[PDB]
RNA sequence: GUUACAGACUUAAGCAGUGGAGCAUGUUAUUUAAUUCGAUAAUCCACGACUAACCUUACCAUAUUUUGAAUAUUAUAAUAAUUAUAAUUAUUAUAUUACAGGCGUUACAUUGUUGUCUUUAGUUCGUGCUGCAAAGUUUUAGAUUAAGUUCAUAAACGAACAAAACUCCAUAUAUAUAAUUUUAAUUAUAUAUAAUUUUAUAUUAUUUAAUAUAAAGAAAGGAAUUAAGACAAAUCAUAAUGAUCCUUAUAAUAUGGGUAAUAGACGUGCUAUAAUAAAAUGAUAAUAAAAUUAUAUAAAAUAUAUUUAAUUAUAUUUAAUUAA
């Protein structure tokens, strides 16, 4: 496809005043949360 | 004018629904670079006795948009039953449609007779003067790489050539030209633009042309036409060319005028 | 009912009226295709109404072979590969043929149908150009200035009595009349 | 419940509409003007850019828009406005499109082959590997310069590594 | 919805016999009751001959049936050297042997399409039509006959999970 | 039908008097015009197209396909209510329909429709009261079904009394509405001495239930079972003394007591009838 | 003889009598089965072009919900966006739903992002997309007031929305609700009559023909025609859907939270049969070959915390 | 592991096959570093897979990546676009955590979809009525149909999802359009009309229903649609999601190898075992349809295999057309 195309992302830039809501992405963080919440959060990755 | 919600200086003496207009308009126009007036708010006071709004509350929900009007101030009614004041989906594109079709009979009514207007008579060029034919194809909407394809075409008696000249050429063109229809046609697409290409087409023929008109030291006259691609392309096509015999006909047997005589009676012009 | 409809309210509510071809040199062919029939045909009809106008003999929707594009597809995500359901797309194709008119009112009758367009259906067109043999592209400035002249010509302001106008045509108008544009070439 | 304002056809209203590819020579210029208009990414197919908004001025057409090789996101460059705005109107993009000029390379001669290479036979061979190639790049199409280069890499005028670059 | 069969079988017969009272006989009130239970030509062508178009699987045949004795054209070549087979000749012939007019008509066939047993057919069924023009009376023989029935028996496609038409591919139980 | 310009001026506007004008001078006078029967560009009923309707042409500021307006011009900032609405009226009502205690004046509403009786008096005089809501179930193919049953007393507080059962797969509020509906379509005066209690102590078998009816003295109360009492209520008995034996079913009951009650009891009046005799109440000649 | 010929080549009208055709309000155009109305001669195009469509719906439903302040978040449904591609413009337009005179004042949420499809001068999203598809890009929202006039928007609504009404369970109330949107219209009455108005329009036509009637096929002026014939009288009964007469709503997957398994829950309302078909002039016809054109089905399907569920709906209107 | 009737490719005829042979392909088993994973009674086995050289691939060996494909948060710095040498924005870079990612495990957590029962004829709701009631009647005593479609009878009368019908293909007819060089008008395509055919004479059984005969008609098929329930049937390898497990590794990239291994076994096919059947030849080129050709279709012709040339196969080189 087109890889320049509207992102959710650009929907806060064209339109700032719209307190817009990405659902899949708030759904994703309240799973992360919860996971956190209750000892199934992700391990911190290692360096080196 | 137009440009007049840009202006808020400048509507105060206008009519309460019109200044709302304007302010809707206004607040259209720059949404999130939207930046409060005075003159505006003024105006927008002005207005409040049309429709049943105090003064103050007016002004604060001016300065708040949404969450001054929660302060100011619900049950869900999503299935609240069916008042009869609504079309369906299938019924509002049923609708739709119909608007089409009248918008597009009002065309025909109205703008195709001044369409009218821009009309000339057919300015014919001369079988004789204008023989070759290039015909360029485009695509309206889409961008095709066939919008490129131009094609020459002529018929080679039309040429201005001599009999030898003719032969000549017809052998250079090979495969191009075909010999049943006298045509010789040719078409590129070897250039990025229609224009080229066209232009490209007309080079090779004049170079063909001076290649037939040459005779000097190279003829071709005896190089049989070469008529095997054309004898091909008949092969791959069917062919119709047998017809009812002359002999087999009876015009006696046909079936005579019947004498229809009320017809006749009014038959008075 | 004391109400005078007049002659082009009939002539929408009946068919499309035809002009006679005088001489058989087809200036242009315009091909429709859609994937269905009642928008296409409707195209087709109101294209045959403004070339009839434009005085252009546009002869008629000469339906031209529908195609098939089938495909077939294993009904299940997984395996059940014996149930089999197929699919069709039809290529409908109507014919349009342009037969006498001056290059120009073929452009505005070309234009005007592609600004009222309708949805499901595509065009093409075959433009014929009947030139002489020889032909010379050497005495080029004066030709340029008079194809100028032309353009100027066929895009002039007769009488502005709230006609329609275009921003972008202006500008073009505008870019071939100045300076800039007749050097061009030299 | 209103009159119909008729506002009456005219050709400036279909111009922008008129067939890109159309045999006429005044619709060629005008074809060229809207091409090299498109080019300079003036207001068509969208509305324009006044002194209105300041913050908010977007456009989507930079250098590299709908292309990956270039590593970016969606870029939002500021436009400029109707006033402040230039035509770039090249002059190689008109004698391609308003005439019909077309480069066609040049046929490489056998004294160029001489001056590198010793031997005849071995020098008519690259001449005659030089003229096949010419048709087969004439009949495709790349770019004036690249073209050009890819023709002298397949002579042996230049060699293999002035592509990768 | 609460009209029976039986009930409208009653009804027809309560009409029936009152209408057959001898109309000489019959009241006004009766026929008012009564009345609510109430409620192109081919021909041959400027030059004698009539056209006809049959056809049968993917073969169409339009044929030029004239007056003139009775020889054969069929595709614009001669009838053996067209249809080998003789059966295909003998099917042609047919619509003219149930009539006796072999012999009287010329036939000139023009084919497309199909294969020559098909096209055989469509050529015999175009020349029944043809003759029908000629005598409006032979008609109905014609038609008893089965030469005037368009043969509609047509090739089934090929459907998915099967090989053929019905053909389906082997089943197993184990 | 070619027509003068002053004429056309009279009935139509000035900006189209110059386009008929020219669709005149192009199309002649000796006109065919077939009718199209494949393809049908116009609309099936006769208009004028000079004026533009609200809602069967495109809203004029409104943004679409066709729109024939510049990019930035679009006059519709307001999205709050809808854009076209419809023409004419402003319903589109089919023939015969209407747009919308209430359960028991809809029943009361059905019953005049279908057996004649007062609407107003089921409304108002007479008042339910449910006795028994089960829920209840079917062993079907499909599973167990479920079904809502109600049983319901309903009885002007007059000697006038009438019970009732209904059901419903749906939920109970329909079952109850069924139940009340039964109870309506079978009111039944029940005889009562002072219109206050029963004739005599009666004892009555319905069924499983063995019942026991005491009369009772004026101001001593109903003193039994629940759904004896519920129907005493409805039916205008004040005083009643009794005992349920062997099965205490509820609805067995319910059915068993208003049996009881006509069948069981002999007024007074009747039984002196019969005999051919004076029957008198010794209280009431007394004065109390 | 001759004044019958000239009947018969003029004799067209509305279909559904018992020379007629299903005029534009009486049938869809299969135009509005697909999505992406379009055709181009590059295929390759065309695909680039239905890509882009689809991707774009995305971005609107994206778009439709909003928030105020962390205060309310109205999520506003829409219908699956239809887009039509005509040779000079697109035009994608979709219906959508939204849950005294004090509101003249201040711009709702809804609102706002209704302006900014088309109305923000420079910025609005219609200039955005046009970069995408080389030509004039026009969103038309359309408000429907109801949430079951669209099939789409009706599953939709219910998915996002109602949660709470059937997580464990079908509340009673919800239930009720959902049963008692339309009030049982006599469908057989309704299409009957429907007929019968038809057949009285076509009579009419035919009166007026043979008033005027008293080689050429030209019958009087218009007027005399269509004597009768008005905007006022015939678009509104001869249009075609009107009335919701019977629908089925199902609620399906792990919609109970003590139990393991899964739970199909169906509603049905009404008919799904049409009979303006059953004894008329016109046909039913199939969308896509395989829906009735009166049918639309539709289904959403929300993620829950126990997992995947949807909502299949699919309404009938006559 | 029950009665009784009715049904059809069920059986019976019949035609051609499988089962023997060799090969192809799928499966099994075993092998292997890996032979990726699933499908595996009817309802798996040229199935998922409409093409496994690399890639695709998921498997294996050896290498090497570690905020990675995203979104957001917090900072430094650099470039470009816009304005009238500063600023606003957009991006990029380096980092910074939450994480991203997972063809890992469970279709006995799910979605959607599909298979089989199934184009089978079943599956239920209002009002009335029966039963104390759960319930029953309606939804069947007969009969008939392909059929819960229908007439006979019946405490029933109507009404829905199925059935039928509308739908598509094909057919016949009519109208329109096609300047009969994009022609095939013997066509194509829009719009209609047409039949689940009708009528009458007789012969059997009781006004009708089957057979026969006749006269009227072009009138004779196929496709899609496969209900409710069930099989914890199939799918987490289309995709998505719940729970759970991996986070320098169960995530990511390259080079090669594997998926094509071979004792026996099992399906599907292909080619065969020669004369009611195989091979050469057949240019005024015997006779089709359907479909593809801008990520192309490749004509004629030259050259070699090949002393004539044709055939067949390559090469040479692209004529024509992005297409009635
Ligand atoms: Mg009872
Ligand atoms: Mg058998
Ligand atoms: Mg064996
Ligand atoms: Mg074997
Ligand atoms: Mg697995
Ligand atoms: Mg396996
Ligand atoms: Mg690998
Ligand atoms: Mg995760
Ligand atoms: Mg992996
Ligand atoms: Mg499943
Ligand atoms: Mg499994
Ligand atoms: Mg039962
Ligand atoms: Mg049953
Ligand atoms: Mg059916
Ligand atoms: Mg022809
Ligand atoms: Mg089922
Ligand atoms: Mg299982
Ligand atoms: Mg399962
Ligand atoms: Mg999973
Ligand atoms: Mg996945
Ligand atoms: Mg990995
Ligand atoms: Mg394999
Ligand atoms: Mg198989
Ligand atoms: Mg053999
Ligand atoms: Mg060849």
């Amino acid at each position: 496809g087109n890889p320049d195309i509207l992102k959710f992302r650009h929907l806060k830039t064209l339109y700032p005043d719209i307190e817009f809501v990405d659902l899949e992405e708030q759904y994703r963080l309240s799973m992360v949360e919860a996971k956190k919440r209750r000892g199934k959060g992700a391990p911190k990755k290692m360096k080196k | 004018s137009a440009d007049l919600y840009m202006h808020p200086e400048k509507w105060k003496g206008l009519p309460p629904q019109r200044i709302l207009e304007l302010y809707w308009e206004r607040m259209a126009r720059l949404g999130s670079e939207y930046k409060p007036n005075k003159d505006e708010l003024n105006a927008l006071l002005t207005t409040s006795e049309y429709s049943n709004v105090p003064v103050n509350d007016i002004k604060k929900l001016y300065h708040r948009g949404e969450q001054g009007a929660i302060d100011i101030k619900n049950r869900d009614n999503s299935l609240r039953p069916f008042m009869f004041d609504e079309l369906p989906s299938q019924a509002q594109e049923l609708v739709a449609q119909h608007r089409e079709q009248r918008f597009y009979n009002r065309l025909a009514a109205y703008e195709l007779p001044l369409l009218a207007q821009y009309r000339q008579e057919y300015k014919r060029p001369s079988p004789e003067s204008h023989p070759v034919t290039y015909r360029y194809t485009s695509y309206v909407g889409e961008e095709h790489p066939n919008s490129r394809k131009v094609v020459l075409s002529v018929k080679t008696k039309e040429l201005g050539l001599e009999e030898k000249s003719l032969h000549k050429f017809r052998i250079l063109a090979r495969s191009r030209y075909d010999h049943t229809t006298d045509i010789f046609k040719m078409s590129s697409d070897k250039f990025e633009h229609a224009s080229q290409n066209a232009r490209y087409l007309h080079d090779i023929l004049q170079r063909l042309l001076a290649e037939s008109k040459d005779l000097t030291e190279d003829d071709f006259s005896d190089v049989p036409l070469d008529t095997r691609h054309t004898i091909a392309k008949s092969l791959r096509k069917k062919k119709r060319d047998y017809e009812f015999p002359e002999h087999w006909k009876r015009p006696e047997d046909a079936p005579k005028k019947k004498f229809d005589i009320v017809d006749q009676l009014l038959s008075t012009l | 009912s004391t109400r005078p409809y007049p002659v082009n309210v009939e002539a929408v509510y009946y068919a499309p009226l035809k002009l006679p071809i005088k001489y058989g040199d087809l200036v242009a062919d315009i091909q429709l295709r859609s994937y269905d029939n009642e928008n296409l045909d409707f195209y087709s009809d109101f294209i045959l109404r403004t070339g009839y106008y434009l005085g252009i003999p546009l002869t008629g929707p000469k339906p031209l072979p529908t195609r098939r594009e089938r495909w077939t597809v294993i009904k299940s995500p997984f395996v059940h590969a014996k149930s089999k359901e197929n699919f069709e797309r039809h290529t409908h194709k109507r014919l349009i043929r342009a037969w006498d008119t001056n290059p120009e009112v073929l452009q505005m009758l070309i234009a005007y149908i592609t600004k009222h367009s309708m949805a499901g259906v595509g065009m093409k067109c075959n433009f014929f150009q009947r030139s002489e043999i020889s032909l010379d592209l050497g005495s080029d400035a004066n030709g340029l200035e008079k194809s100028l002249s032309n353009i100027d010509e066929l895009y002039s302001l007769r009488n502005d009595d709230k006609a329609q106008t275009s921003a972008v045509g202006q500008k073009v108008l505008e870019l071939l009349d100045s300076p800039d544009f007749k050097k061009h070439l030299e | 419940s209103s009159e119909y304002v008729l506002e009456e056809p005219t050709p400036l209203s279909l111009l922008e509409y008129t067939p890109q590819v159309f045999p006429t020579k005044e619709s060629r210029l005008v074809n060229f003007t809207l091409d090299s208009l498109k080019k300079s990414n003036y207001p068509i197919y969208r509305s324009p850019n006044l002194g209105i908004l300041k913050v908010h001025d977007f456009t989507l057409n930079t250098p590299n828009f709908g292309k990956y090789t270039p590593g970016s996101s969606l870029i939002f460059a500021k436009e400029p406005q109707l006033q402040n705005l230039l035509i770039e109107e090249d002059p190689e993009d008109f004698h391609r499109q308003v005439t019909g000029e077309y480069q066609l390379l040049k046929p490489y001669v056998k004294k160029d082959f001489e001056k590198l290479t010793k031997s005849k036979d071995t020098v008519s061979k690259l001449v005659q590997n030089s003229q096949v190639v010419r048709l087969s790049l004439q009949s495709v199409v790349m770019g004036s310069e690249e073209k050009k280069l890819v023709y002298d890499v397949c002579s042996g005028m230049k060699p293999i590594s002035e592509l990768q670059q | 919805t609460k009209l029976k069969p039986t009930q409208y079988t009653q009804l027809l017969y309560m009409l029936n016999k009152l209408h057959n009272i001898d109309p000489q006989l019959t009241n006004d009130e009766i026929t008012s009751e009564l009345s609510q239970y109430y409620k192109k030509i081919k021909t041959l062508d400027e030059f004698g001959r009539s056209i006809a178009v049959g056809k049968r699987k993917s073969s169409t045949a339009k044929v030029f049936v004239v007056r003139g004795t009775g020889e054969i054209l069929v595709n614009g070549r001669q009838l053996n050297d067209y249809f080998l087979k003789m059966k295909d000749r003998e099917s042609i012939m047919y619509p003219l042997q149930v009539i006796e007019s072999v012999g009287k008509y010329n036939i000139f066939a023009t084919t497309s399409g199909g294969g020559p047993t098909g096209q055989a057919e469509s050529i015999m069924h175009a020349i029944a039509k043809a003759l029908v023009v000629f005598n409006p009376l032979l008609k109905s023989r014609l038609h008893k006959a089965g030469v005037l029935t368009r043969d509609y028996r047509h090739v089934e496609r090929k459907k998915p999970g099967k090989k053929k038409a019905r053909k389906m591919p082997t089943w197993v139980k184990r | 039908q070619h027509y003068d310009e002053s004429l056309l001026s009279r009935y139509y506007p000035e900006s189209l008097l110059k386009s008929i004008k020219l669709a005149q001078q192009t199309i002649p006078e000796d006109t065919k015009f077939r009718v199209s029967r494949n393809v049908e560009f116009a609309p099936p009923y006769l208009d004028d197209f000079t004026k533009i309707h609200p809602f069967w042409d495109y809203k004029p500021g409104m943004p679409h396909l066709h729109a024939q307006e510049e990019n930035n011009n679009f006059s519709i900032f307001r999205w709050d209510q809808v854009q076209q609405p419809l023409p004419g009226e402003g319903n589109i009502l089919p023939p015969g329909v209407s747009l919308p205690k209430s359960k028991s004046a809809d029943v009361a509403a059905g019953l005049h429709k279908q057996t004649g009786v007062d609407p107003d008096y089921i409304t108002r005089k007479l008042t339910m009261k449910p006795l028994v809501m089960k829920r209840v179930s079917n062993q079907t193919g499909k599973g167990k079904i479920a079904s809502f049953y109600a049983l319901v007393v309903v009885g002007d507080k007059n000697g006038m009394v009438g019970l009732g059962e209904g059901k419903s797969r749906e939920e109970m509020s329909k079952a109850i509405f069924k139940a009340h509906w039964d109870a309506v379509r079978n009111l039944k005066e029940i005889p009562r001495y002072e219109n206050r209690t029963i004739y005599g102590d009666i004892d009555f078998r319905y069924h499983g239930v063995k019942l026991h009816l005491r009369s009772a003295k004026p101001g001593f109360g109903l003193r039994v079972n629940h759904v004896i009492f519920e129907i005493c209520e409805c039916a205008g008995i004040k005083d009643l003394s009794g005992k349920v034996y062997k099965s205490r079913n509820d609805m067995n009951i319910a059915k068993g007591t208003i049996e009881a009650f006509t069948k069981a009891q002999k007024t007074l009046d009747e039984v002196a009838l019969g005999r051919g005799k004076k029957l008198v109440d010794v209280r009431k000649v007394y004065y109390s | 003889n001759n004044m019958k010929r000239m009947l018969n080549n003029n004799n067209m009208n509305p279909a559904g009598a018992n020379g007629n055709i299903n005029n534009k309000l009486q049938h869809l155009n299969n135009m509005n089965n697909w999505n992406t109305q379009i055709y181009n001669y590059n295929k390759n195009m065309e695909i680039m072009n239905t890509m882009n469509d689809k991707l774009i719906n995305k971005l609107l439903y994206k778009m439709m919900t909003l928030k105020l302040n962390n205060m309310n978040i109205n999520k506003i449904i829409m219908s699956k966006t239809i887009n039509q591609h005509s040779l000079n413009k697109l035009n994608i337009k979709f219906y959508y739903y939204n849950n005294n005179n004090n509101n003249n004042y201040y711009m709702n949420m809804m609102n706002k992002l209704m302006n900014i499809m088309n109305n923000n001068m420079n910025n609005n999203l219609c200039n955005i997309l046009s970069y995408y598809y080389k030509k004039k890009v026009t969103i038309e929202p359309i408000k429907l007031s109801y949430i079951y006039l669209n099939s789409d928007i009706f599953s939709k609504y219910i998915s996002l929305n109602d949660m709470d009404k059937y997580n464990n369970g079908i509340l009673t109330n919800y239930q009720r609700m959902l049963n008692n949107i339309m009030p049982k219209l006599n469908d057989h009455n309704i299409s009957m009559n429907y007929i019968n108005n038809i057949n009285n329009i076509n009579n009419n036509k035919y009166n007026n023909m043979i008033n005027l009637l008293n080689n050429n096929n030209y019958i009087g002026n218009i007027n005399n025609i269509y004597n009768n014939m008005t905007i006022d009288n015939i678009p509104m009964d001869i249009l075609m859907y009107k009335y919701l007469v019977g629908w089925s709503i199902k609620f399906k997957g792990r919609l109970s939270n003590n139990n393991g398994r899964t739970s199909t829950t169906n509603l049905l309302n009404g008919t799904f049969n049409n009979k303006k078909y059953l004894w008329s002039n016109i046909n039913n016809n199939y969308k896509l070959n395989y829906i009735p054109s009166n049918h639309n089905l539709y289904n959403n399907s929300n993620i829950n915390k126990n997992g995947k569920y949807n909502i299949k709906v699919k309404l009938n209107f006559i």
